């Protein structure tokens, strides 16, 4: 028989009916590392649980890959200007506070 | 003084209300259900019990020709044949060798006992909770019954409660119902006058008592077999019987929100399901006055261990300074807890235990010991039994709460990222802000 | 024949149904309502008649100490005192001159007679009609009292009919109301438990026979003066009194549309809201067979006059070409008029009278005799009374049609208008080719 959390009740011959409940029990480990606590919460609403780390996973992806598209694009507007006519940067004197020493200098 | 407040239609779960009225010491008010019957209004559209087929015997006018008396009695059928040739044991049952007719008659009837047998079919349309409430606020330890409708005020030892409507108006009882002895089955049953041999309602008496009998059951008739006297008939077996043999799962068993059902003031007791809101007016005489209830300073949680079981799984021990001993309330404000005691017992030496119910991993609730406050915190676990019992004694929130291990990790990460992004942003804005000016 | 049609919930309107089964003479079937009565179901609340204070003689225990026995009566009050010396008839009631208690008690009791005299405060949530309807076609001229919500099936020599739900559910019945004797007010009455001394139900009763009796009526003992054996109160006089004198407007004289209040068994009749849709099933016997039901050839409208009063204020000659003589129906398919007649008699002669009533200045309708049809028109007028002691007997519908004298002017002006509108566009369209190619 399924015991959800919110009970069930058998009825077994005349004998009077007997109620029952489940308790949050899942596996896993509680308060600790991450990839232990997603598991104490896999087994408390499944579903609910696949669904949140996905969009955690996305959303934090997304902002690395927001991160490092904003540091290439800041690269790109700040090497092209030395890198037109000249080959010149402040070898990484200024070339490493404005922006990307990453030049070949 | 008015309050209102709105406790779980829950049977068996100690809800606490607390009633801070300034200049007086806060009250706790624990109160709780202990049975929910909900009673529909009822139409008895008509009775169902298993006919009776009535035969009187056959009256064989031999030897001249009988005519067909038609009567009205339910389902009535009366047949005349000719050419017949009775055989009433000892001989031939008149001087004739034909030109003999037999006058079959058979009609249907309630049976001859069913005052004791009917199966109702009553047309339930509108609900009318009534509860049993059990409240115990100071010494009243006392338990009333009231009809949750916001119409009862009932009166306990001053205090007057008025239990308002209920919050939802669900109702397990469709718009049809049947009763028969102890069962409520959802049937949807023929109007009066339209039954259908064989199935339920074959035979409809409008009331126990009273006599109409629309019992529209097929009864045919069929010529007698030569050289006898018998009075055949192929009639569709009981109808009601039928029903009771096919009836099927009564709601008996498969009422949602675990409503028992009890037949005869038919109603479904212990429905668990949507909140019953409060209001209670209070004599100041019920309060304590601050100048006499007990100071508290310093007040702090301490939890010693949190498992958030069905039952009181954790306990929290609170640290205060008082100024003289004595008893006043505790409460948490917070849902997301469940004190079992109500008034805890203030002593010279600054420590109380008390125990709590919970369903989060962190919970987070300000207790309010006697007038003073703590926000309280916890790192709870998980039991490990997989069943009990009894049912759950704490409001089922799971969510946690912010600064919780599980809550810190995301709010770690979520930081990391965002100072990132920041820098990444200031980076830019600066190469575009060099680039412009 | 299943047909079904609506009706104006109108009392003393004479509607008139107009069924036309091919193969068979048209047949106007008219009806009309009598009387409606609309009875909303019932749970009393509780039951409220003036109070009775008894207060038993005082208990004066002097030169002793007397105590103050409390009990459970409604409102019962027991105060005891000290320091009297009661002065009955004769001289001092005893030797002892101080040290002298009088057990003063007081409480209250439904009043002796208000099985006579009590004001029920029945709750109503849900309405229920009941209709009295007349029907004469063909010759049956019977009346039958009938439930308006499409289940009761009333059979009126042959022809079945069955009403269907009412088109609206309006009740001019609060939610709460208050039944005293003749009058239902709408009140909204304390909820049973907490009436406040003075208002409404300051004693309340769960029953009229029961034995509850919540009495809050600020009932207070006084300390008797020296040297007499009063017992004096002062109590808040009768809650129920009050309410009569203070009562209101009841709803007998402010249910709209002009819903008549009974009272005993609690109804509004004749509530003129809506339409009631009507189901009948026509045996062919009540129909007539077109070849032997009399033909009309070269029918017209001649309308000798017409005042659009609220009775039959026009009169309307047909003038037809029959095969033969007889009797068939007459309606007007359109409800700009209503007609007194049902059925005319045919004659070889081709001229038949009948009366019609209507509202408009300008009315047409289609009128059908026996089988044919005739585009009606009339110049009507209007009268001069302002005030006539009877109903309505014709649908307020105004909005003359097509080809009426004040609408032929319209569109008079609107066709002159037109063409001078078509004129200007034609000249520049034209102006406009011209300058193109």
């Amino acid at each position: 028989i399924p015991v959800p959390v919110d009970g069930m009740e058998y009825h077994w011959g005349n004998n009077d009916p007997v109620r029952l409940w489940s308790q949050l029990t899942t596996e896993g480990k509680p308060h600790g590392w991450p990839h232990q606590i997603v598991q104490y919460y896999y087994g408390l609403y499944p579903a609910a649980t696949v669904s949140a780390v996905v969009g955690m996973s996305l959303l934090a992806l997304i902002s690395i890959f927001a991160s490092c598209y904003m540091l290439v694009a800041a690269r790109s507007k700040c090497l092209t200007p030395y890198a037109l006519t000249p080959g010149a940067a402040v070898p990484w004197t200024l070339g490493i506070l404005c922006c990307a020493p990453r030049a070949h200098a | 003084y008015e309050h209102s407040t709105v406790m779980p239609n829950v049977v068996g779960f100690p809800y606490k209300a607390h009633i801070e009225r300034p200049g007086y010491s806060p009250l706790t008010l624990q109160m709780q259900v202990v049975e929910t019957s909900l009673e529909p209004t009822l139409n008895l559209e008509y009775i169902t019990c298993e006919y009776k087929t009535v035969v009187p015997s056959p009256y064989v006018k031999c030897c001249g020709a009988s005519e067909c008396s038609t009567k009205e009695k339910p389902d009535y059928q009366c047949k005349v044949y000719t050419g017949v040739y009775p055989f009433m044991w000892g001989g031939a049952y008149c001087f004739c060798d034909s030109e003999n007719t037999q006058l079959s008659e058979a009609y249907v009837d309630r049976s001859d006992v069913c005052r004791h047998d009917h199966a109702s079919a009553y047309k339930a349309h509108t609900a009318s909770l009534k509860a049993k409430v059990r409240v115990m606020y100071g010494n009243v330890n006392q338990t009333v019954d009231v009809y949750v409708n916001g119409d009862h005020a009932v009166t306990i030892g001053g205090t007057q409660f008025i239990f308002g409507p209920l919050s939802s108006a669900w109702t397990p009882f469709d718009n049809k119902i049947v009763v028969y002895k102890d069962e409520v089955f959802n049937q949807d049953f023929p109007p009066y006058g339209s039954g259908q041999p064989g199935r339920f309602g074959d035979i409809q008496s409008r009331t126990v008592e009273s006599n109409d009998l629309y019992a529209n059951t097929a009864l045919k008739l069929a010529r007698p077999s030569p050289g006898m006297v018998h009075v055949p008939y192929t009639q569709t077996p009981s109808g009601f019987k039928y029903w009771l043999k096919e009836k099927g799962t009564a709601l008996n068993t498969k009422a949602p929100f675990g409503c028992q059902i009890k037949t005869n003031p038919v109603r479904a007791m212990n429905c668990a399901v949507g909140n019953i809101p409060v209001s209670m007016n209070l004599p100041d005489s019920a309060f304590t006055r601050i100048v006499e209830a007990p100071t508290i300073i310093d007040l702090t949680c301490t939890v010693a261990t949190c498992t958030h079981s069905s039952d009181f799984g954790g306990v929290l021990t609170l640290t205060y300074k008082t100024n003289k001993n004595g008893d006043c309330s505790v409460h948490s404000h917070s849902n997301v807890a469940t004190l079992q005691e109500a008034t805890a017992k203030v002593k010279t030496a600054g420590k109380v235990t008390l125990h709590f119910s919970t369903a989060s991993a962190s919970p987070s609730f300000v207790v309010s010991l006697c007038s003073a406050r703590a926000t309280c915190s916890a790192s709870c676990e998980p039991p490990k039994d997989h069943i009990v019992p009894y049912a759950a004694s704490h409001s089922n929130v799971v969510f946690p709460d912010m600064s919780g291990t599980a809550l810190s990790w995301v709010q770690k990460i979520s930081g990391g990222l965002g100072a990132f992004a920041i820098g990444a942003i200031l980076v830019l804005v600066v190469v575009t802000c060099i680039g412009l000016r």
